[PDB]
RNA sequence: UCAUCUAGACAGCCGGACGGUGGCCAUGGAAGUCGGAAUCCGCUAAGGAGUGUGUAACAACUCACCGGCCGAAUGAACUAG
């Protein structure tokens, strides 16, 4: 156990992201398009897979 | 001191609520049955007031219940659990009486409005021999005085 | 679509003085002074009444009028950073191994050293950019405060200290250990 | 080319069963009379059952601009053929005359949609008599009160291949 | 459509200003719809309560400015969340009812305009 | 002290601005800008110097400091 | 092509987001939110017989709607260079 607030603060940077389906890039959670050129700024995004 | 409100089909969970008040389930059911002896065939809101010794049961007025009662209904066992769709006559006087019975309880906006709301409550009931319920309510000013 | 005139404003408080020759901005305030080269962005500045300065671009494209609001935000950040200052609070996060953070001096350069992050024998040293002061805060457990005038220097130093504590070859959703910035604000916040 | 506007009036050839046909009239932007009459017969073959062998042209007249020194705003309705289909567009141009407005229209369509003269159909062009009926921002930008703007970065082209001082782009 | 609903609002407001000499400006903060509904019912007989967008109201008053010129004084007070009470009763009785009803953890009367005269009250 | 900027003003184009025709049939006379067509061209008139009232591209004239 | 718009639009904060009614069937329960149908009034400035989270069912939170600040264009779907 870390602490509940400290787990929230660490998960803000480590777990509450989104993943581009084409190029696996770690993206902002409210993003609409990937920031990478190689996937062509696609809008195929998924949430980052949580535990539990 | 404590008031508990439940919707109960008449003639009859209750125990879970009763345990907090330390009241026998059977005793409560019997009291409720007597109260709904008037509103038994169909579900009606029941108010139980607890004096810390015993609970007194009364049936609070509800628009749907009053409307359902007004539509004449053959008694239904409910073992069948049929759709039991409700078909009703215009019963204009009964609805006005129901509006008066509400007596603008919970602040219905107007006496006429209370009746209009009562008409809307008959989503379930046909509420007219030949018309959609409350379709003509806007059209006809008749019975505004009766509701008051 | 070639917007022929777009224009932003910056408000100058009573304590500061801003000097703009060609595109070099100098802001002088109570906490000190800051400077900025902006010869890459191609705008024009105009003082109105010694507490208002308009910045404008004429016949600009979409990217160019985006850069106009960007440079307004940069010079306004400079003004509010020399008036109120900038303070970043970061918290230490560990499961088992406590992170031991001190300040050392190789050749007088004010290094921040990080020991025992997930129990390793490696010592992580991050340098400190000039103008940034670091205080290990009391009365809140495991909290470090970086303060300064430049938001760029303070936030970059905080980011370097955050990035130096990354976990390798493990599931980072479970191994949440690190040093993370929890608060960003001013030194004289709610002034 | 540099366009001119003509009215072209024509009709069918008169027969004994029907003398005096109905004398249709159209306004054509074209470089000259030959192209104007060709475009007239093109649009009448698109509209009515007639062709050049079966009809005749009774009049062609150049219509020059009534006020060539008034600055107008024109709304232009256009058909064009793209590479996949046919589309309608409405573009509005602030300019001093109708022929110059359709010249800048042809340049604008060729620049922004790669549409050629053979693909563009001019449905209509009309002066917008009132402001706030202007619907495009790129022309509504120039209708503001006391419009003024500078011209940064003056480049002066030189006649000599060598210049003896570093030039200045002040204007 | 939107304009039509709006036009009706302008008309009713004009009628209300004419109908009642006494006007109460009431500021509502954190007052629930239920709290508001109860107040309306209590005052249905003697008072009319009107709620509207301020931008909409100011234009209306300016539009109706030529008639009822004294109502112009009310415009500075209109700023901020406001409600209009039009009542036959002259002053205190209405005010007492509004403040007392539904105070929970709160209606306040910011200003009173009666007969061309404004009272901070 | 007081805030100091370099103003960097130059020769706005508006109505009443006097221009010098650089090249063309006039080619060296003065005109006055009557109205602004768009970003690149204006309607000018030079009635004392004999310049006819016309629309002209802004690359064919030079703006003078006179207004 | 649809909509909204100085009678205040879209973002961002803040407040309300209510009664008839736990509308009618059906379930051991399901009260806006397991489903089947209907989907109407009042008070309104405004609030769906409910957009989600949500509990055994509640309760609770949030929505789309209206309001204060902001003062001017913006949202959705589609087409092609
Ligand atoms: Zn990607």
């Amino acid at each position: 156990i870390i602490e509940p607030s400290l787990k929230a603060l660490a998960s803000k940077y480590n777990c509450d992201k989104s993943v581009c389906r084409k190029c696996y890039a770690r993206l902002p959670p409210r993003a609409t398009n990937c920031r990478k050129r190689k996937c062509g700024h696609t809008n195929q995004l998924r949430p980052k897979k949580k535990l539990k | 001191v404590k008031y508990l409100y439940l919707r109960a089909v008449g003639g009859e969970l209750a125990p879970k609520i009763g345990p907090l008040g330390l009241s026998p389930k059977k005793v409560g059911e019997d009291i409720a049955k007597a109260t709904k002896e008037f509103k038994g065939i169909k579900v009606t809101v029941q108010l139980k007031i607890q004096n810390r010794q015993a609970a007194a049961s009364v049936v609070p007025s509800a628009s749907s219940l009053v409307i359902t009662a007004l539509k004449e209904p053959p008694r239904d066992r409910k073992k069948d659990k049929n759709v039991k769709h409700s078909g009703n006559i215009q019963l204009d006087e009964i609805i006005e009486i129901a509006r008066q019975m509400r007596d603008k309880s919970f602040g219905r906006t107007l006496a006429s409005v209370t009746k209009e709301i009562l008409g809307t409550a008959q989503s379930v009931g046909c509420r007219v021999d030949f018309k959609n319920p409350h379709d003509i309510i806007e059209g006809i000013n008749a019975g505004e005085i009766e509701i008051p | 679509m070639k917007y022929i005139q777009t224009e932003q404003q910056i408000e100058v408080p009573e304590g500061v003085t801003v000097s703009i020759k060609s595109r070099i901005v100098k802001v002088v305030g109570p906490r000190g002074t800051l400077t900025k080269n902006l010869k890459h962005i191609d705008v024009t500045f105009t003082k109105v009444n010694n507490q208002l300065i308009k910045v404008a671009v004429h016949n600009g494209g979409r990217k160019h009028v985006a850069a106009l609001r960007t440079v307004k935000s940069l010079v306004d950040n400079m003004i509010t950073g020399v008036t109120k200052g900038y303070k970043y609070k970061m918290r230490y996060v560990y499961a088992h191994f406590p992170i031991n953070v001190n300040i050392v001096e190789k050749d007088g350069a004010k290094f921040i050293e990080v020991r025992n992050f997930l129990g390793d024998k490696k010592i992580r040293n991050v340098p400190v950019r000039d103008g940034v002061t670091i205080e290990f805060s009391t009365n809140v457990k495991d909290e470090i405060v970086l303060s300064g005038n430049s938001v760029e220097d303070v936030s970059q130093n905080a980011a370097d200290l955050q990035q130096i504590c990354r976990v390798r070859n493990k599931d980072i959703r479970k191994f949440l250990d690190g040093i993370y910035v929890s608060h960003k604000g001013f030194i004289t916040e709610d002034l | 080319a540099h366009f001119k506007e003509y009215q072209v009036i024509g009709r069918r050839l008169p027969t004994e069963s029907v003398p005096e046909p109905k004398l249709f009239r159209m306004r054509i932007f074209a470089s000259n009379e030959v192209i104007a009459k060709s475009r007239y017969w093109y649009f009448l073959q698109k509209l009515h059952k007639v062709k050049k062998a079966s009809g005749e042209i009774v009049s062609i007249n150049q219509i020059n601009e009534a006020h060539p020194t008034k600055v107008k705003n024109f709304g232009v309705w256009v058909r064009y053929d793209s590479r996949s289909g046919t589309h309608n567009m409405y573009k509005e141009i602030r300019d001093v005359s109708r022929v110059a407005a359709v010249e800048t229209l042809y340049q604008d369509m060729a620049a922004r949609h790669r549409a050629r003269f053979r693909s563009i159909h001019i449905l209509k062009v009309a002066e917008i008599e009132k402001t706030a009926d202007v619907k495009r921002q790129y022309v509504k930008q120039f209708l503001t009160k006391d419009l003024k703007f500078p011209l940064p970065h003056r480049v002066q082209k030189s006649t000599k291949t060598f210049s003896y001082k570093r030039p200045s782009t002040f204007y | 459509g939107i304009r039509e609903k709006k036009a009706e609002y302008f008309a009713k407001l004009r009628e209300y200003l004419e109908e009642y000499k006494s006007l109460f400006v009431v500021g509502v903060d954190n007052v629930s719809s239920q709290q508001m509904h109860e107040v309306r019912k209590e005052l249905r007989g003697r008072a009319v309560v009107l709620m509207g967008k301020n931008t909409m109201v100011r234009r209306a008053i300016r539009g109706f400015l030529s008639d009822l010129p004294d109502f112009e004084k009310l415009l500075p007070f209109v700023k901020g969340n406001v409600g209009f009470v039009f009542t036959n009763e002259p002053l205190t009785e209405i005010k007492n009812v509004i403040v007392s009803n539904r105070v929970a953890a709160g209606l306040t009367v910011v200003q009173v305009y009666d007969n061309g005269q404004v009272f901070p009250s | 002290t007081d805030s100091i900027v370099k103003a960097s003003n130059w020769r706005l184009v508006e109505v009443g601005r006097v221009v010098l025709i650089k090249k063309g049939q006039s080619a060296g006379k003065l005109a006055a800008i009557v109205e602004i067509i768009d970003q690149k061209k204006v309607l000018i008139d030079g009635p004392k110097a004999g310049v006819p009232r016309q629309a002209i591209n802004l690359g064919q004239v030079v703006l003078t400091p006179l207004t």
